[PDB]
């Protein structure tokens, strides 16, 4: 089945309901849960949630941050490998 | 030691967690998560395109810098006892710089392919547009890493040539053929990135 | 893969030390030095190559002792100039080269204090590479026990003394057993240290140290048969990092005659050829001279890898061999005995 | 028709084909070139024989080029997902085998020129050992052609 | 206990400086030092004894937390809200005692160096060296007030650890010696307590 | 909702803190204790 | 019937058969080739005998190639999902057993070649040990043949 | 009825059984070959008698094969996940025990061979410590047979 | 009914009991055989009496076998998670306690044998130390018997 | 209108342009300052000439600055992802290029300073090699000026 | 309209400016302070001049503090993500530029200070290279002021 | 009303302020104490002057305590994320600036003391250098106070 | 008999850990309020890891200080003065942990 915290037309609650045109209507389904094929009994099956461990905004974020931290690590590995002489000439 | 243990520790902990996650999502029957389709679809095509452009430069420049520091340090170190070195051996620097130029050409070509979609939905974006994003990433990464390895190669063999030349001048032109076989690698990175780019259009 | 960092810190000195190695006498240059009649001709020949002006600002009644000291002066200034520049991954390695001279300086210091002679009188005799960083041991000189305690603090050599030399041992042992037991600890440790510098440094330095360990085993053995060193004493001095360690060292410990040593050397083609190469016959090259020829072969081979610290060791041993060659030639010229002069070892 | 992300794996095919072969050919050439240059000081005549490890490492770059060209000429936004995975298999299979061949060529080229400069009879041995190294790039090419052109 | 012994310690300082005839040390040291300590400590000790008499099981629900009022007193930052106050006019007492303590430091830090400067100018050492030493001593005493107070928690800490070690040793060793028959339990307990006694000693 | 954000706050803040602790702890645990005056006697 | 992505596992099979066998054979060739090169300075006659390690490292490359070709010719557009996993299994089984065999042929080959230059009697011993190194490739192949044809 | 992914674990059983046993046998044979090679320099006679560490590493490679064939011959479409986990546990249990046995055979094979040159009475000791290393492969088999045929 | 994945943890328990104890007994055998072999040159007679570290290393693998068998016989498709988790715990408990016992037996056995070579009195000491090592494997077994039978 | 996160990639663009070119110029300056120190003790007169690699490393960080300013002046809340990723591209492209050019200037600077000290004929050689190193920073700048203005 | 969690980026901005600038200035100071105290034993007259690397290390921490205060006084509950990311960008941009400058100040401080005792002329050279090390903190500041004020 | 779980970051702020400043002060104390202890053998009078790096290291732990207590007093179940983040960033700002200052204090304490025993004139220099190492903790504290009270 | 002090100064860190461990453990319950549970986490880390910092501080200055004291008995007072500013880190971990545990 499916579950979501806020199937809603309001941005404060995720903007999952989208209007491409001006509208006189608003809606919110707090903890919306739905199942509409291969149901059995009156009991819901296990639900896929609308919110996983990641999101499109987070993947774009991490694939930059946890990419440029590889590059910054190259920066950091060479800069931390700076050395100085222990002696000077006669 | 400490930075090697840090990178090994991160690498091991990362891949150990991907093994545990791969097993756990499999056995719990969560194959409707781990949706690589969702990842590649909702991750914006502009990201892939621009990582391609910026890497085509910066990995080529990281190769050419590595190349310059390697051959340029032997040039200077041998040039103390053999002042003749500074002229002829400069070709190994010019071939390092050629690897960056191969980068710049290919990144400018990829940049000229980048365009605004004005779309925010996968079907509205459409196949040509995802295909541009990925093929531009691939072209840029292909040239970028092929030039990285070519720069590492040219500087290394240029150090070889300059340390040999310092001992016997007649060796330089005979050895210098190896920098041509090095510089071929960057050019092949460019030819592939050209072909990966040749069919794309964003819009 | 090591190339791809090595030149970050060592690139300059690697170029420098190969450049310095280009400044060695070729086989044709030795074949020119021997053509002459007096040390003034040695000056005039050497004036055509990197040693030029080494006898400027020097007295006209020239001597072979002045040529020897001036060639050591050039070798040591060529080395001090690299040691003062090198960074920690190399600087520890160059210090291991200096230990091959600090061991002999410690034997002079120990010998002076056992004879109650002031240690400061021996500083001009000590080899210039083996300079102690703190002279306070030398300034105090009060007793051998004070010297021992002072060495163990003032010198980074202390870690080798702790393994083989106690204060009672320092008085009771003969100084030549102290010399060799130190060298055992140094050579085994310098070998272990090089195997931590993996890849090219280990792969092309370790053959030279493996040979030096076997050279020590053979040379200690054949020289011991007329002497107080028992089977246990030969074994106690043999370096355990040579090829012979699993078996050959044990057979050399058991040995009591040069034929038995030759039997050990006859298991390994690399050493069989040295013992066949010198029978100690009238007008022959000696077995020791064959080891010097082989040492030069290995050092030349170490220049055939690029990115390794092996060239700094092989450079010092080759400039030492060059000094030894120029001095031997200068002796055969000055002593008029040109008949044996060809016994120099060719280098490049 | 096909999904939009279909061409991603095929693109990583072409890129892997070239990049890992560039890594192979670069390490094979870099390692061999250090050997050649260092060796040549002792034996200046041996350069024209001793270039062969480098030509071999150049062939590994050509294997990566061949498969990357064939994959890139076989990419389109309309590509079926099945062919797109075969193109990734091809790109890894030449690329990482090209890398494996580059590693071997680089190691045996450097040891081979160094040995040869002391003992010229090694030269036939070096060519055999390089054939057995470079043929791994060819096996990577065979499997990669079979995948990429299926 | 720690507060009282530290209050004795500054009182011992007064006697010692008197027996060395040092008016400067008692005037610029002891007076502002005891005022600093006593103003901070006195509020805290008053609150501790007050809580033990001003509240019970009936007043336990929504009862105020002592440490929060102590922190807020030192912060000069009770936000008129959250925990209820403990007694009438307590805000004024908080404000007074903290301000009085904060006013001690300038006397201890600077005023003795200034008098010593003018004494050495009139009697006809450096002013900067005197200032550095006296500032360090003053700061160490003031930061020491907080730290040393907390250091008496070692009392509690050790007392808990001893009790819990003793409780575990009893529960693991002695409990096993108890049995439902006189002869069996009597023999078991003898060896069980000998093992126990050994562990308690060590 | 926001759960991917809670998770990528807590995971990466905790991995940053845990690496800062681990790296520092490794650096102090393997710090040179510097007793050169007695290590040789 | 079956996931359109199913072929991806069998494709990683074909690639891994080839790639990890090439890495096995590359290491076997690099390690023993270094041994042959150094060795041939002292005992030049042994070049055309000491090559056997390298020949057997080539055989591990051949095992990778056989299975990679077998899988690649057995892939299809609509491949049954468990038949795809069998191909992955086959590809890792020969590929990494090839890598393991390559590791043994490498170290046995290097040590055995140097040892044989010290000891003319070792040659038969080295060959018997190399067969016990190379047979790992063959067991890798047997499992992978059985899996890829189950 | 049975899950799509079910056979992937059965496959990882067969593959792991082989791959980790090949790794074990390869390590056992690489260390043992190093030891035999360096030993033989002053002991012709021992070259044959000393090969027993290698032979026992070759047995670890068969414990891997046996389980890998026994798993492989029992993979099919209908496999009920439970049997596939049993097969993965079997494949890891023999495989990684083969890896542990191979590690131990390597170390005792090297040290034991070097010692056998120094003192031929060691040889019976080397056999006894090797029975105790090789039997870990057998325990790995016993558990794997039980799991894969439960 | 109970989840289909539930048997997995029990199987990983069985595998773990064998695998981690094989790693323990391997390390204990490897270090012990090194020490025995290195001793033998100076004390040829002690190599028999010095087997005992290896025997105890063997016994750690027998403990891991026992729990791997007891777990492996206690499996069914419908196994409740509660019981499968007991089996995973049992597996890791004996397994890693056997690994711990193996690290101890190895380090104690090597240093104890090489000490006893120089000091005939030490034997009576090191057997007590080896017992205080091997009992870790027995504690692991005890917790694994206790867990797997709840 | 545009996504909430959209401006973030241009922000990291502006950051990377300054940070990575700072790291490069810092390394450039540190190596050159070390070389200057080891050089000055022998050749104190030479410092004003040996400043060249330092001022060139300072120029690399100006290429970072120029882009980080251009990106930052181009930011807004309403930014389309196209302009935002172009600006991240400008960010890494100057950033890592400046970083790399800084590494070449540092290492060539330290050598060129120590080399010139012993051999005055190298002062022009160091200037030339460093001009190639600076031009690598200029290439990063050229593309970053293109992207930040696209 | 404004989301929750907006503060994280702006706050990590403020903190990263301070933390990485403090790390920078702590490395700058630790290396310089090592240099001064190892040097000054032979040259008491240089103590009150050789402090300058440490003063310049302090100034990098001040650039950190400036930006960290400027961010901390410009946060608000429900700040828009655009200003919040800008405050992160400013945060990192000074913080890591201060870290980079901290490395450079450290190395020029250590080498330049220790070198000065053997050569007084180096001190003015050290000042100039140390301005080039210091000014990277200032480029970091300039970018950070810009971003935090858009 | 506002998010639950919000406490976590605020709590982590208190812990970070304490833990990292305690790590800084431990490093500072430890490194300095090795200096004092090793110095005291040569100069038994300097002990009571040489404590100042240890005292300043201790003050870094006081700064972390001050912020940690201020944070903890400012926690509540209903804490708006704005205050919760401000507390985390305050926590890290003092915690890690104190860590940086602690690094600097440990290094300049040890180097300052070992130098001062060889030349008492360095003592003032060690104090001046150490003020610039300790003030980084005070800057970290300033930003933490500003953030946590915003 | 004198040089045992660093061991016992390390000993109190375990006991500071125990105090907080006990205080947290007694304060647990089924369905504990998240806020009270995070406070217990922050306490538990703050003592545990400040204890760890003090553990290293004591270890290093105890090892160096005891060695130094045998070469020079006057160091005994310097060592225990140093062990204040070491062991106090455990105490500061305790202070904050008690504050959090009762917030």
């Amino acid at each position: 089945s499916f579950h979501c915290e806020y199937v809603s037309s309001l941005s404060k609650k995720g903007s999952l309901l989208v209007t491409n045109v001006p509208s006189l209507w608003q809606m919110t389904l707090h903890n919306f849960q739905i199942q509409a094929f291969n149901v059995t009994g009156e009991q819901f099956s296990y639900a896929s949630d609308c919110a996983g461990f990641f999101s499109p905004g987070i993947w774009m974020g991490l694939l930059t941050t946890l990419f440029m931290l590889f590059i910054f690590t190259y920066g950091l590995h060479m800069i931390l490998s700076l050395k100085t002489m222990d002696r000077f000439d006669d | 030691t400490g930075l090697e243990l840090l990178y090994l520790g991160i690498f091991v902990a990362f891949w150990a967690c991907m093994i545990v996650v791969g097993i756990c999502y499999t056995i719990f029957d969560l194959g409707f998560r781990f949706d690589v389709a969702w990842f590649l679809t909702e991750t914006s095509p502009f990201m892939w395109s621009n990582l391609g452009i910026g890497l085509a430069i910066s990995l080529s420049v990281v190769g050419a810098a590595w190349g310059i520091y390697i051959t340029g340090s032997s040039i200077i170190g041998g040039g103390v006892k053999a002042p003749r070195i500074k002229t002829k051996n400069l070709v190994s620097i010019i071939f390092c710089e050629a690897v960056a130029i191969y980068g710049i050409i290919m990144a400018i070509v990829i940049s000229n392919m980048a365009e605004p979609f004005s779309a925010t939905d996968p079907k509205a974006i459409g196949h040509r547009n995802y295909h541009a994003g990925y093929s531009m990433f691939g072209a840029g990464l292909t040239v970028g890493l092929s030039n990285l390895f070519c720069g590492v190669c040219v500087g290394i063999v240029g150090s070889g040539a300059a340390l040999a030349d310092a001992q016997n001048p007649s060796l330089f032109v005979k050895i210098l053929i190896v920098e041509i076989f090095g510089s071929a690698i960057g050019l092949f990175g460019v030819i592939v990135a050209i072909l990966q780019t040749s069919r794309v259009k964003m819009g | 893969f090591p190339e791809l960092y090595f030149n970050v810190d060592n690139g300059y000195l690697e170029g420098l030390v190969r450049g310095l190695k280009a400044g060695v006498l070729s086989q044709a240059d030795y074949l020119n030095l021997v053509q002459c009649e007096t040390l003034e001709d040695l000056k005039l020949h050497l004036q055509s190559t990197d040693y030029g002006n080494f006898l400027a600002n020097e007295a006209s009644p020239l001597t072979v002792s002045v040529i020897d000291d001036k060639l050591k002066e050039k070798m040591v200034v060529e080395f001090r100039h690299m040691r003062n520049h090198a960074y920690e991954p190399l600087a520890s390695f160059l210090d291991f080269i200096t230990y091959s001279y600090m061991i002999d300086n410690v034997i002079l210091l120990i010998t002076g204090t056992l004879h109650q002679r002031s240690i400061a009188e021996l500083v001009p005799k000590c080899h210039p590479l083996g300079s102690f960083e703190q002279m306070e041991a030398v300034n105090i000189a009060q007793t051998p026990a004070e010297l021992y305690n002072a060495i163990l603090v003032d010198t980074p050599l202390a870690a080798f003394f702790q393994d083989c030399i106690s204060e009672q041992d320092l008085d009771e042992m003969n100084i030549e057993i102290i010399r060799n037991t130190l060298y055992k600890a140094y050579l085994e440790s310098f070998y272990k240290f090089c195997t931590l510098l993996g890849g090219t440094t280990a792969d092309a330095m370790c053959p030279i140290l493996e040979f030096e360990a076997d050279r020590r085993a053979f040379i200690i053995t054949i020289n011991s048969f007329g002497t107080e060193l028992s089977k246990e004493d030969r074994a106690k001095l043999f370096p355990h990092c040579g090829r012979l360690y699993p078996e050959g060292l044990a057979q050399l410990a058991r040995a009591d005659d040069y034929e038995q040593v030759k039997n050990v050397a006859d298991y390994y083609p690399e050493y069989k050829l040295l013992f066949e190469g010198a029978g100690s016959n009238p007008g022959d090259k000696t077995l020791e001279d064959r080891f010097f020829e082989h040492e030069v072969k290995l050092n030349k081979l170490a220049f055939l890898n690029q990115f390794h610290f092996g060239v700094f060791y092989a450079f010092v041993k080759l400039k030492e061999q060059e000094c030894r060659n120029i001095v031997w030639i200068a002796e055969c010229i000055a002593q008029r005995h040109r008949a044996k002069i060809d016994n120099y070892i060719p280098i490049f | 028709n096909n999904p939009e992300y279909s061409s991603f794996f095929g693109v990583m095919g072409a890129s892997s084909a070239m990049v890992f072969s560039a890594m192979g050919a670069a390490y094979g050439t870099a390692k061999s070139g250090t050997g050649i240059a260092a060796m040549s000081v002792m034996r200046p005549e041996l350069i024209m024989k001793s270039i062969i490890p480098v030509v071999m490492a150049g062939i590994i770059a050509i294997y990566g080029l061949v498969v990357a060209v064939l994959i890139a000429n076989s990419l389109t936004d309309g590509i079926t997902l099945y062919r797109s995975f075969l193109q990734l298999g091809a790109g890894l299979s030449v690329g990482l085998s090209g890398l494996a061949a580059g590693f071997a060529i680089g190691i045996v080229g450097d040891a081979g020129v160094r040995g040869t400069a002391q003992q010229p009879r090694l030269f036939v041995g070096m060519i055999l050992i390089l054939i057995f190294a470079e043929v791994l790039g060819l096996y990577g090419l065979i499997v990669a052609l079979i995948l990429s052109t299926k | 206990l720690g507060i009282i012994h530290m209050l004795f310690g500054v009182s011992l300082s007064l006697f010692n400086h008197i027996y060395f005839k040092k008016p400067l040390n008692i005037y610029f040291g002891f007076i502002p030092e005891i005022i600093f300590m006593s103003s901070l400590f006195g509020y805290l000790v008053i609150l501790i004894f007050y809580k033990w008499t001003a509240y019970d099981a009936h007043s336990s629900r929504n009862a105020p937390s002592l440490l929060i009022h102590f922190i807020n007193m030192f912060l000069f930052s009770y936000p008129e809200s959250g925990n209820a106050m403990l007694y009438s006019g307590q805000k004024g007492i908080q404000c007074f005692l903290i301000v009085v303590a904060m006013l001690c430091v300038p006397w201890m830090l600077l005023f003795k160096p200034l008098i010593l400067r003018h004494q050495y100018l009139r009697k006809k050492f450096d002013f900067g060296d005197t200032m550095v030493h006296q500032a360090i001593h003053t700061i160490e005493y003031c930061l020491g007030c907080i730290s040393n107070t907390a250091s008496y928690l070692r009392l509690w800490a050790l007392s808990l650890a001893h009790a819990q070690l003793s409780e575990v040793l009893w529960t693991m060793v002695i409990h096993i010696g108890l049995h439902v028959r006189s002869l069996a339990g009597g023999l078991g307990l003898f060896f069980i307590f000998a093992a126990f006694a050994t562990l308690t000693v060590a | 909702l926001e759960y991917s954000v809670v998770f990528n706050l807590v995971l990466w803040i905790m991995t940053g803190l845990a690496l800062a602790v681990i790296i520092t702890s490794y650096n102090i645990w393997n710090m040179d204790p510097g007793y050169d005056s007695i290590i040789y006697r």
